[PDB]
Order: structure tokens, then C-alpha cells, then sequence
């Protein structure tokens, strides 16, 4: 269920729209409610783990509180 | 040192310091810069901290020839004089063999001569021993790499004693030369600073110039009518055309971006206007003067254009008689590598498919008593002659019929310089 | 052409093979081996007789000998010709010609130092091999018959002894009556090695021992496919831990299609694929740690853009539930 | 604000307990457990080992054990000479330091009876000197093989990066020989004993040393391929100075200087629409994927040019400096490769760094070239 | 080349002629026009073709090509690209624009 939005935001930090390998908080808003996958997207907290269990995995970390590394 | 008291000479017979000659004077490539200002800075910075704190670390620069790292590096360690060290240009290609640089590094320490063993096993011996500040630039990195690699794993293990007084910095040619020429064992010991340095931009090539031109551009010269003389009778001015000296800019960089290319192309084009001021009035060697952009407009193409196309309809009979039957046999074959025998086999065929003054004199300069030849005259010469001309190219083989010969050149070009 | 290969193989590992190994060699024919040892022991005055003439004796056989060559030359007849002749015994001095660093300089250089160095034959040092044995020859010509020395070559078609400018050189050391050289060759074609002129210098004679022997020693310095699938093994246990994981979704689709070119996968979908699991940032961060792959030869890339692991069908998913999981 | 970050830049870990384990009799006096100590490269391996000898050395009865790099040799010999200038003595040296027999003389102590452990630095430079079964791996049996009867043993401490040399050793040596069997092995720190000792390396503090997070970002973002944190700490270093300079951002800052042209700057490489026109006449060439001179090159480049008449026929001149600006960027290397008919003599094989999926998105924008294709 | 076949012939210019002829008998006239030679082409070569189964500046860039290909110089006075930038149908801001950039691209 993650895998899918993780390739989505890979394909989506492939080009230069986020232009590091960083992310802004209003880039991560506008990435799950205007995209694609409608009703995936639940609660605050679980895409917070989420982006936790991407972090321990090395994937996406969270570091600075305006962007996201 | 020693015996430039013996190359100064005496008589000196008053050399003519013409309009052109002040030029070249500050043309010469010696004398904060520009263009790598603040990365001087990046290195400096890198370099004030472990100076001043008596430590080992490591400095990696890679760049094209011509960017300033032979140069930066040097104003470096020239302010620091002002503020411990001991500077070394180990320079690896002004090494004989890659070993003798060791001999160096044990020379200036002490000023002892010992060999490329014993040096190292000392060189070993202060690097771990010594209680508590050398500087050190390994120039020119593609020379001392080839053997082994076993001498540059030397050369950053010194760096990983904490024990050792010691700079290094290196300058390579390319950023990846420990990655496709080294192991990851020293990769691992290069650090991961990696000071890129690029080209230099058009701009730039504009503001290295006028560092040159800083005194003496469209300034005025002290002039006697009678010998062309020029001194900082008339008093004549000269200017130097700023759009001229732009399209010098605008390829250098595009091609290149080297600052010795930049300042060269500006001297070969100031020497083109230096005849010609002397061709219409020959002061010789005992109102407003200018460069025009057709200077720079030849001297800029001066580096591009050929002669082996007018080298070539300037040739011999016989030789321009060989390529059209050896592009014959290219175009009969589709080989493009044909047998010595069958090239003789064709400069007989292209006689009889005037001809016969010729073809007297092409297999005997007259002579009755003496005709009769087989290959042509001079057949050895030509053969000879296209070959060190490096147009052609012959393997060897005893056997002078089945011999392959090859084209070096563009045959098309060779086609294409027939046709006149 | 469906070969049975031995990559298809039920393989043994390390410690597996020579422990085992070590089971069968001292346990297979333990009593009709040792009932061979103590036949073959009466020979040994008779071997003491006719070595007495000078003649250089010839162990052939089935088997290694080494063992029984030592027990020969070391305990049984080097005290027994000392003991007969009237202070330390005669000196052995063996050659292990299945070890391949033998020259003909170091072990002659021996040889005259376990001779009698009587004169300055260093003054003849100055290839004076052959020279300064055949001041060596004559002058042993005349001197009292007794054996001062027994030399032992062991495995003499070995990978150094059998080269032609040794083999002579051993040659002219057999003549002399004063050494007494036993040796044993292993090899089938091993009187291919001699002519009538070295014989002479020989006068060889022949004697049968096959025990059956594994040689334990002799087995060493040679190798097979047992001594790359396994080298690789062992690599991948020391690496970071995403180098796991990228090998991983490597050799799923790798093995999805013997492991040949076919089943491998394109640059580019590899690389969205490992971007699919928030692995490979681009091309560049794959592909370097990927080149330590490729260091130690552990993928292949033949052309899609195909990098494909060279390791077999059945070999892969050995490697998937073992190291990788 | 210099001197709390001067000094940014310079028992302690937890692989020295598992080697006083491995030294358990070394402090009995005894002979300790079988050492081959290998490593991955950059996992600290080498002052790993450093650091606990140094620990020995300072911490211990008579006090004489001595450590060399093998770096310089190439050959058995000065080993045991060096093992000879912690007694200062003199002797006869050549012969004793040369044969396999010979070392055992040399191993009969003077002064108090205390054993002797030498340590072999760098083993892999005779690992990976000269061919195998002739020479090295000889010199690695030579060196394994303690059989001596008193405790007084040269036990062997020797390193390694890659981690083929145990397959490499004979099925002799294989059988519980020596100090093969503890292949104690050093797998690469991820952040979970590296960092902590950055933390106890930070033992004088600054104030902003900044946000240990964003160190502990660091680590993480760092950790997969890596194995110094000290030198990554190095690249910290730099970053600590860049904002000294401007009074993980410099990973940043370093790899947008690896990725780009393909995707990108190719087009900055060629702002001449003729630049992309000699770009395409290369790959058009690489059809016959020979040794691509630049005359081959040229001659596809002149025999296209007449079919399509886009430009006039350039010279052999313009096409050597035009490719030069195709090799200054970093896209199209040249190499002096191989043909072998009079001498070792030297034709230009050029390779290009574009796929044909990175070259088709950027031609479609341009119509000139769709003749060409 | 590698999806090639055969070579134009006068017999296939004779039967471009009768497929001509065939479609003006189609459509019961005396002469043949031109839309049966262009129904022909394109019926013989969509017969083989089943196998396979802007310019803002650019336009400036052609016009100033066309004047580099009669003459060749790169000069800085520009009096007859301006005339014929200004006759072209379009305005001299993108001109300006235009020769900014390929001066910056130095052309
Ligand atoms: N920014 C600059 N300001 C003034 N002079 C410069 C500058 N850059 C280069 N030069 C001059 O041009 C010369 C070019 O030499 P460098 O570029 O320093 O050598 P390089 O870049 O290392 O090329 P190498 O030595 O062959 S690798 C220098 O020696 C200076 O004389
Ligand atoms: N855990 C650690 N504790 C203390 N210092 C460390 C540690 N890890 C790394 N270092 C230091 O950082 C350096 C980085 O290791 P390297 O020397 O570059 O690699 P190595 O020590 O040569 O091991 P190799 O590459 O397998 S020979 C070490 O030499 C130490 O100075
Ligand atoms: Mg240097």
C-alpha cells in the first residue's frame, strides 16, 4: 500500500518540482490529496509513521520542519 | 642560485622597445584573482584550520590544464610566508623514474641523499615518531599512478598518522582518477572534499585580460619617427579593440576555457599587427595605433586550418598518381586496407586503360640502354615519402607485395584534394 | 545438448569435504594396509645390498609413497649403513618435487655444502652448474668407496623436477659412488623423461609399492572447481546491509524468467524498480555500488540493457535462502 | 567563534572487548587465541587494531612487542629484521631473516622470558604482490605455521581488505592450522557504534554544534556506502566551514556536480545547432561499433551532409576542434587505442555517455535533425 | 538498408500510369487530373507503409541562416535582418530577444 505512493513520489522527486532531494510541507500536502490515489490517504498520524517507517528504512527522513529530507 | 651570476652578459646594444614589444612584455603568463576567487578561499579555509592546529589532512583539486591550479595553490602558500612549513613542488612528471620523488621528500627534510628504499623507510620513521607543519603539492597525478599503485597508497597512508607533521595536496586531472585508476582503499583515504574546478566563462575571459592590460591599455608611448622605438618624434597612443578581444573570449571558452589559451591567442594576434606596422615602414631590429579584429579573426582560424589538402596538390605527379589508385582499389573492394602487389597491379592498369611520353618517362627517365622497369620510378620514394608524411601507413612485413597499407587521414578529404 | 554438468551438483563446503575426507583416509582400509606394510618389509635387506653397487633405485606404483619413502630412507637405512660401515648418521637430505618451487641453483647449492667443501670451489663459482659438478666427478673417482650421503626425490615427474636442465642435472650426480639416490615418480608416462644417455648415468632399476595411498600432502598444491558462485559466497556476508537488499530485488526478477543472459533485467526499469522500494536515488548511486558488484565479477551485463548473474538456476536460489534470507 | 570549532575537527570502542577475549591469555602470559583479523575497507580496521596495541603498549612485567606495515618488501625477509630493533642489538641479519628454518634461532629471549607476539600490518600487499602458489601464498603458509614447542610464539595479527584469502589458503592449512580459524570480521557501522563515538569524541562541547537530528540525519543518509564517519565527519568539516565561510548540505551541493548531462545540460553542451547536428553524425557511426575515429566519423559526417544539404561540408580542422568542445563538458571521452601494424601505434576511439532514450526526447524539438535522425 | 526492398523501375512508372488511367476510367472521364497520380502515390506507398506497424525564434534562426548561407559574416551591423525581420510579419522586441540570445550562443 506504501509502495505504490513510494514509486509515485520517486517518479515525482525525479525531476526538478521539488528541485533537491528535499521536499516542502506544502509539496507534501499538494502530493496526496490532488494526486491520483483518492481515500488512500487517512490521518496525520498514520502517514507520520509512514514517513517514519520510510525513514528507518532509509527512504525519506524528517529534518528542519519546512521541508522535508 | 649558483650560475646565474655566470648568465648575465654585458653588452647590451640598445634593443628597439617598439609599440608591440610593452605588449608582450605583460603578455608573458607571470605578471586575488578573478575567476577562482572564492574557491580560494575553499581551499585556504580548508588549509588555515589544520595549519594553525598541527594536524594531517588531505585537499583534492581536479580540473582541465589551464584553470589556475598549477596557479592558485601557489598564492596559497605565498601569503602564508607573511604567517611554519616547508614547501615542495613534487611534481610528477618532472620525475624520471616515479620512485625518485621519494629521494626528494628525504632531501628536504634534512638535505640527506639517499635512495628510494632508504628514504621511505625514514620517511616511515618521522611520520610516527616525531613529537610536536609540511606542505606539500603532488602535481600532475596521471605520471605517478601507472606501475603498481603502490607508491599513492603511500602517500595518504602518511597522511592518516595522527603523529604526522605533514599537508597534502593533490592535483589531479580528472575528478575521477580514484575511481577508474585507483582502488576504494585509497578512495576511502581521499576523503570526499573534491574541489571541483570548471572552465573559465566568457566574461571572466574578459576580466584575465584586462589584469594584463591593467597599465598599458590605450595608454601613451614616447616615440622618435626614425627607429620606432616607443618609450612609457611623437607621442602616439595605442588601443586595443575590446570586441576583438571579446571574440577571443567567446571561443576560448566555448572550446576550452584555458587561460593559457585565451592570453596565446591574444599574443599571436598581437605579433600579425607587429609585421605589418613594420612592413610599411621598416624600423627593423637594432596618428593612432590600434588592433583591428581581422587580427584576431586570423590568428583565431591560425589555430584551425590545414595544409594537407595544399600539401597535397603540392606533391609529386607520382604521388597524387599513388592516392587516386589507392582510393580505385577502396572503391573496387570496399576494403580500405589493400595490398602493396595490387597497387602496383593498378598504376599498370591506369596507363593503357601524351600517355606515351609518359609512360616512357614514368618507367625510364629515356634511356634505351636502361628501360624495361617493372615498378614505376621512384616507387621506393613516394612509398617512403607518403609514409613519414604520415598520410599513409604501411605495416611491416619482408614481403614487399602482400604488405597491407592503411589510410591515416580522412579518405574523403583525400577525394575530395584530387579533384584539383 | 542436455549435459549433466557439475554445476548441477549437490555441493560440500569447506570443512564438510576435508573432515570427511580425513574419515576415509585413516579409516577405509586400515588392516589389509598396514597387512601390505609389514609384507613389504622384508624387501628392506635387500634394498641395503644392492644399494651398496651405487645403483640409483626407482619406486613406481599406484598410490603415493611418500609415507612409505620416509619410513625407508629415514629411520630403517640411513642408521643401518652407519652402523655397518664401523658420531652422527648419514644425512638425508629429501627434495619434495611435488612442492614447485625447486631450482636447480638453491638445491645445488645445498648439495655442495653437503659435500665436502675440501677445496676453494667458490673460485669456480662464476652457467658453471654443470662445470663445478664435473670437478666434482673426476675427483671422486678416486677416493674410498663409502656412501656419505642418501638423497630422496619425491615424486619426481613433479611440476619443477621434471624440466630438462634439472633432469640433467640429476643426471651426472648418479654416477658418483659416493650417494646413494632413491627416488619415486607417480606418473604414467614418466620413462618418457629418460633416454639411454641419462640411464647410463642412471643404471635405474625398478621396484613395485602400491599401498593406495590418498596423499594427504600431494593433494594440497593441486586444485579443482572446489578450491565465482563460491567466491562471491563470502563477500556479500561483509557489505552494508542495502547491498542485501538491492542484490535481493536483483535476483527475483533475475530468477522470475541454468542462470543465463535471458532471465536479467534492463538499466533503467532496475533502476525505477529499486527506486520503487526507496533504494537507488538515480543512476549514479545505483551504479557505484553496483560497480562493487561488478569488482568482484558477482553480475554480468550483456545487451534492452540486460545485467544478468552468471550463476546458475539452481545456484541463485541457494544464494536467495540462505545469505540473503 | 574559531577556536570552539579549531578544535571541532580532532575502553573507547566496542570491538576492543571482543579482542581482549581474543588476547585472553595475553595478559596470563599465555598463548592467546588464533588471530586473522580482516576487514572491509574504511571500517577504521587499521588504527582499529592500532588502537589496541597502543592500549597494550601503554597499559602492560618486561614490555617488548613490536608492530611493522608491510608496504615496502615484497619479499620475507625484513619482518624479522625489524622484530630485531626493539632488542638495539647486532648480529649477523641475512641469513636468520631468510629462511624458514632460520627464524626459528631467532626466537630464544634474553633479558626476562617474555613471549613475543609480532603484528603484521597490511598484509594484503604480499597478499596481492606476486603470483599465488609460486610465491605469496607460500610466504602466507610460511608465515601461519607455529608448531614451536615452548609458548614463546610468533603469533600472527594480520589484516585484509577483500575477503577471498581464506578459499585462497591450502586444505591443509584449513584444518584448525594456525591463526586461521577466528576470522573475526568488522562489519561496516551503520550509525549505531561510529556515531556514538563521534559523541564521546565531541567531549568538549560548543554551544551550536548544531542540530544533532540533523547529524543523526547525517549518519542515516550517509551509512549506505560508507565506512569512516570521522572523514564523513571530514565532510562535515568542510560544511562547518562553509558556514564560517559565508560568515547534509554539502552532499547536496556535491552530487548535482556528478548527474549533470543527460538528462538537462545536454543542450548546454550544445548551444551550436551544429553541436547537436555532430552529435547525432557520432552515434550514426557507432552502427558499426569499430575503433570510431574521427576520420570514420568524418566520413559518415561528409557523406550524410551531401544526401541532406542543412549546412556546407565543414574541414577535418573544424571537426577536431568541434569534438574537443564535446569533451570539455564531460560527455564524449577520447582515447589513444590499439593498432598493431608497424609499431604500437595510436588511432582515436572515441565512446559516448547517451543512451538513445536520453538522445530521441531531445531531437523531436528539433526538426533539422529529424533528416538526419 | 535494413527495412529496404527493391528499387524504383519504369515498369512501376507504367503502372502508376494505368492505375491513373484506371481511376479516370473509374470515374467515366475522357482526361486524367490530378487527383489520381496523388491517390496512386499514396495507394503504392501505404501498400509498404503497414511494415512500421511553434517557432517563435526559430523562424528568425532559418531567416538568419538563409542570410549566412548566401554571404557568411557574423557582423554587428545589422540593416538588412532587421528589414527583413520587419517584412517577415512579426515584431522587433522577440528580434532583439532573439539576436541577445544567439549573441550569448555566439553564432
Ligand atoms: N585567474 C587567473 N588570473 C591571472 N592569471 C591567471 C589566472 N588563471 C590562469 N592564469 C595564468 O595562466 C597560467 C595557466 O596556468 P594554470 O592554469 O595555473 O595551470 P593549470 O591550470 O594547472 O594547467 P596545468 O598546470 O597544465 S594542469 C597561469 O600560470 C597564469 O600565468
Ligand atoms: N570505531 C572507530 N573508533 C575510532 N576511530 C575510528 C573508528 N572508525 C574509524 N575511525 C577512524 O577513522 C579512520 C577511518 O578508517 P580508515 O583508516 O580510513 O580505514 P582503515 O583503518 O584503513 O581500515 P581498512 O580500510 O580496512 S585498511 C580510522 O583509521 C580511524 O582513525
Ligand atoms: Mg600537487
Amino acid at each position: 500500500r506504501l509502495s505504490l505512493i513510494s514509486g509515485i513520489i520517486a517518479r515525482l522527486m525525479q525531476t526538478e518540482i521539488f528541485e533537491e532531494e528535499s521536499y516542502p510541507v506544502a509539496s507534501l500536502f499538494e502530493r496526496i490529496n490532488e494526486e491520483l490515489p483518492e481515500e488512500e490517504k487517512f490521518s496525520a498520524q498514520e502517514y507520520l509513521a509512514g514517513l517514519k517507517i520510510m525513514s528507518d528504512r532509509n527512504n525519506l527522513m524528517v529534518a528542519d520542519d519546512k521541508v522535508w529530507r | 642560485s649558483r650560475f646565474e651570476n655566470k648568465l648575465k652578459t654585458t653588452q647590451k646594444h640598445q634593443i628597439v622597445e617598439t609599440i608591440f614589444s610593452k605588449v608582450k612584455k605583460q603578455l608573458n603568463s607571470s605578471y586575488y584573482l578573478p575567476a577562482r576567487e572564492n574557491e580560494f578561499a575553499s581551499i585556504y579555509l580548508s588549509a588555515y584550520s589544520a595549519i594553525e592546529s598541527d594536524s594531517a589532512t588531505t585537499i583534492y583539486v581536479a580540473g582541465t590544464p589551464g584553470v589556475g591550479k598549477t596557479l592558485t595553490v601557489r598564492e596559497v602558500v605565498k601569503e602564508l610566508l607573511s604567517s611554519d612549513f616547508l614547501y615542495v613542488e613534487i611534481n610528477g612528471l618532472k620525475m624520471v623514474k616515479p620512485t625518485d620523488c621519494y629521494e626528494t621528500l628525504w632531501n628536504k627534510v634534512s638535505g640527506e641523499r639517499l635512495t628510494w628504499a632508504a628514504s621511505m623507510e625514514s620517511l616511515e620513521f618521522y611520520f610516527k615518531r616525531v613529537p610536536k607543519t609540511i606542505v606539500v603539492l603532488l602535481d600532475e597525478l596521471d605520471a605517478m599512478v601507472t606501475k603498481s599503485q603502490d607508491i599513492m597508497y603511500n602517500f595518504f597512508n602518511w597522511t592518516t598518522y595522527e603523529n604526522a607533521k605533514l599537508i597534502v595536496i593533490a592535483v589531479a586531472n580528472t575528478m575521477d582518477l580514484p575511481e577508474r585508476q585507483l582502488g576504494n582503499k585509497i578512495t576511502s583515504r581521499i576523503g570526499f572534499t573534491r574541489i571541483m574546478f570548471t572552465g573559465y566563462t566568457h566574461e571572466e575571459l574578459k576580466n584575465i585580460i584586462d589584469l594584463r592590460l591593467k597599465g598599458l591599455n590605450d595608454s601613451f608611448f614616447y616615440v622618435d619617427t626614425k627607429t620606432g622605438n616607443a618609450i612609457l618624434v611623437r607621442k602616439v597612443r595605442l588601443r586595443m579593440s575590446a570586441d576583438a578581444i571579446e571574440i577571443a573570449s567567446r571561443k576560448v571558452a566555448s572550446v576550452s576555457g584555458d587561460a593559457r589559451r585565451a592570453l596565446k591567442v591574444c599574443k599571436r594576434a598581437a605579433e600579425i599587427a607587429e609585421k605589418h606596422y613594420m612592413a610599411k615602414h621598416g624600423y627593423g631590429y637594432d596618428g593612432v595605433q590600434t588592433v583591428h579584429i581581422t587580427h584576431v579573426m586570423k590568428a583565431l582560424n591560425e589555430t584551425l586550418n590545414s595544409h594537407v589538402i595544399t600539401f597535397m596538390t603540392r606533391l609529386s605527379f607520382t604521388a597524387k598518381l599513388f592516392i587516386y589508385a589507392l582510393l580505385n582499389l577502396m572503391k573496387k573492394n570496399g576494403s580500405q586496407e589493400q595490398e602493396l602487389g595490387d597497387i602496383v597491379d593498378e598504376i599498370k592498369l591506369l596507363i593503357e586503360v601524351f600517355v606515351m611520353e609518359i609512360a616512357k618517362t614514368l618507367f625510364q627517365q629515356g634511356s634505351d640502354n636502361i628501360s624495361e622497369q617493372l615498378r614505376i620510378i621512384s616507387w621506393d620514394f613516394v612509398l617512403n615519402q607518403l609514409l613519414d608524411a604520415g598520410i599513409l601507413f604501411k605495416q611491416t612485413m619482408k614481403n614487399d607485395r602482400i604488405c597491407c597499407v592503411k589510410l591515416n587521414i580522412s579518405v574523403e578529404e583525400a577525394k575530395r584534394a584530387m579533384n584539383e | 545438448k542436455s549435459r549433466h554438468t557439475m554445476s548441477m551438483a549437490p555441493d560440500v563446503t569447506r570443512e564438510e569435504f576435508s573432515l570427511v575426507s580425513n574419515f576415509f583416509n585413516e579409516n577405509f582400509q586400515k588392516r589389509p594396509r598396514q597387512k601390505l606394510f609389514e609384507i613389504q618389509k622384508k624387501m628392506f635387506p635387500q634394498y641395503w645390498f644392492e644399494l651398496t653397487q651405487g645403483f640409483s633405485l626407482l619406486f613406481y606404483g599406484v598410490g603415493s609413497k611418500r609415507n612409505f619413502l620416509e619410513e625407508f630412507a629415514i629411520d630403517y637405512l640411513s642408521p643401518k649403513i652407519a652402523y655397518s660401515q664401523l658420531v652422527n648418521s648419514i644425512p638425508c637430505l629429501i627434495l619434495n618435487g611435488y612442492n614447485p618451487s625447486c631450482n636447480y641453483r638453491d638445491v645445488f647449492k645445498e648439495i655442495t655444502d653437503l659435500l665436502v667443501p675440501a677445496e676453494l670451489t667458490r673460485s669456480e663459482t662464476k652457467n658453471h652448474v654443470i662445470l663445478q659438478i664435473q670437478k666434482m666427478i673426476d675427483f671422486y673417482k678416486n677416493q674410498p668407496l663409502d656412501i656419505k650421503l642418501i638423497l630422496v626425490v619425491h615424486n619426481l615427474d613433479g611440476p619443477s623436477i621434471r624440466k630438462n636442465t634439472f633432469q640433467t642435472m640429476l643426471s651426472f650426480l648418479s654416477v658418483i659412488r659416493q650417494i646413494a639416490i632413491v627416488a619415486s615418480t607417480d606418473h604414467i608416462y614418466a620413462p618418457l623423461l629418460w633416454d639411454n644417455m641419462k640411464a647410463q648415468n642412471y643404471n635405474f632399476v625398478f621396484h613395485d609399492i602400491s599401498n593406495f595411498e590418498p596423499s594427504t600432502v600431494e593433494s594440497t598444491f593441486q586444485d579443482v572447481m572446489k578450491m565465482g558462485a563460491e567466491g562471491a559466497k563470502y563477500v556479500l556476508q561483509s557489505l552494508t546491509v542495502n547491498s542485501k537488499k538491492m542484490y535481493k530485488l536483483l535476483i527475483e526478477t533475475q530468477m522470475q524468467n541454468r542462470g543465463t543472459q535471458r532471465t536479467g533485467v534492463e538499466l533503467k526499469l532496475f533502476n525505477h524498480l529499486c527506486a520503487a522500494d526507496f533504494i537507488a536515488s538515480n543512476e549514479i548511486a545505483l551504479r557505484s555500488m553496483l560497480r562493487e558488484f561488478i569488482e568482484h565479477k558477482m553480475a554480468n551485463i550483456t545487451k534492452m540493457e540486460i545485467i544478468w548473474v552468471p550463476y546458475t538456476y539452481a545456484e541463485l536460489e541457494k544464494l536467495l535462502k540462505t545469505v540473503l534470507n | 567563534k574559531a577556536l570552539l570549532q579549531k578544535s571541532s575537527e580532532l575502553a573507547r570502542t566496542a570491538e576492543y572487548e571482543q579482542v581482549m577475549n581474543f588476547l585472553a591469555k595475553a595478559i596470563s602470559e599465555h598463548r592467546s587465541d588464533s588471530l586473522y583479523i580482516t576487514g572491509p575497507p574504511g571500517t577504521g580496521k587499521t588504527a582499529q587494531l592500532d588502537m589496541i596495541i597502543r592500549q597494550k603498549f601503554q597499559s602492560l612485567e618486561s614490555v617488548a612487542v613490536t608492530s611493522i606495515n608491510c608496504i615496502s618488501l615484497g619479499e620475507p625477509s625484513s619482518i624479522f629484521q625489524k622484530i630485531f630493533d626493539s632488542f638495539q642489538d647486532l648480529n649477523g641479519p641475512t641469513l636468520q631473516i631468510k629462511n624458514m628454518q632460520h627464524l626459528q634461532k631467532f626466537l630464544e629471549p634474553y633479558h626476562k622470558k617474555t613471549t613475543f607476539v609480532v603484528v603484521l600490518d597490511e598484509m594484503d600487499r604480499l597478499l596481492h604482490a606476486n603470483t599465488s602458489e609460486t610465491q605469496s601464498v607460500r610466504t602466507i603458509l610460511e608465515l601461519f605455521l607455529l608448531a614451536k614447542l615452548p609458548t614463546v610464539s610468533f603469533v600472527l595479527i594480520g589484516m585484509a581488505n577483500s575477503l577471498d584469502m581464506k578459499d585462497r589458503f591450502l586444505s591443509r592449512l584449513n584444518l584448525d592450522r594456525g591463526l586461521l580459524p577466528q576470522t573475526i570480521v568488522f562489519q561496516p557501522y551503520t550509525a549505531e557504534q561510529m556515531y556514538e563515538i563521534v559523541i564521546q569524541k565531541m567531549s568538549s562541547l560548543p554551544t551550536i554544534i548544531f542540530q544533532p537530528m540533523a547529524i543523526k540525519f547525517a549518519a542515516k543518509k550517509c551509512a549506505g556506502n560508507t565506512g569512516d564517519l570521522r572523514k564523513l565527519f571530514d565532510v562535515l568539516r568542510g560544511s562547518i566551514e562553509i558556514y564560517e565561510l559565508e560568515k547534509l548540505n554539502y552532499i547536496a551541493k556535491v552530487f548535482s556536480k556528478f548527474v549533470n548531462n543527460n538528462s538537462t545540460r545536454t543542450r548546454i553542451a550544445k548551444l551550436n545547432i551544429q553541436q547537436k547536428l555532430i552529435l547525432c553524425t557520432i552515434i550514426q557511426s557507432l552502427k558499426l561499433n569499430s575503433d570510431a575515429t574521427i576520420d570514420e566519423s568524418f566520413d559518415h559526417y561528409i557523406k550524410a551532409i551531401t544526401k541532406t544539404d542543412t549546412l556546407a561540408p565543414l574541414q577535418r580542422n573544424e571537426f577536431l576542434e568541434i569534438c574537443t568542445i564535446l569533451e570539455t563538458c564531460g560527455l564524449v571521452s577520447i582515447k589513444k587505442t590499439k593498432c598493431k601494424g608497424k609499431t604500437k601505434r595510436f588511432v582515436d576511439k572515441i565512446d559516448v555517455d547517451l543512451d538513445m532514450r536520453e538522445f530521441y526526447d531531445e531531437m523531436t524539438k528539433i526538426s533539422i535533425l529529424k533528416p538526419f535522425l | 538498408s535494413k527495412f529496404s526492398f527493391g528499387q524504383a523501375t519504369p515498369r512501376t512508372l507504367l503502372g502508376i500510369i494505368r492505375l491513373s488511367q484506371a481511376l479516370a476510367k473509374l470515374r467515366l472521364a475522357d482526361m486524367v487530373d490530378i487527383d489520381d497520380v496523388e491517390e496512386a502515390l499514396r495507394l503504392v506507398r501505404v501498400s509498404k507503409e503497414s511494415l512500421y506497424q511553434e517557432s517563435p525564434t526559430t523562424k528568425i534562426f532559418t531567416i538568419i541562416k538563409k542570410m549566412l548561407q548566401e554571404t557568411g559574416k557574423n557582423t554587428l551591423s545589422y540593416e538588412n535582418i532587421v528589414k527583413t525581420v520587419r517584412l517577415r510579419g512579426f515584431t522587433m522586441l522577440q528580434l532583439s530577444n532573439c539576436i541577445q540570445e544567439y549573441s550569448y550562443l555566439n553564432v
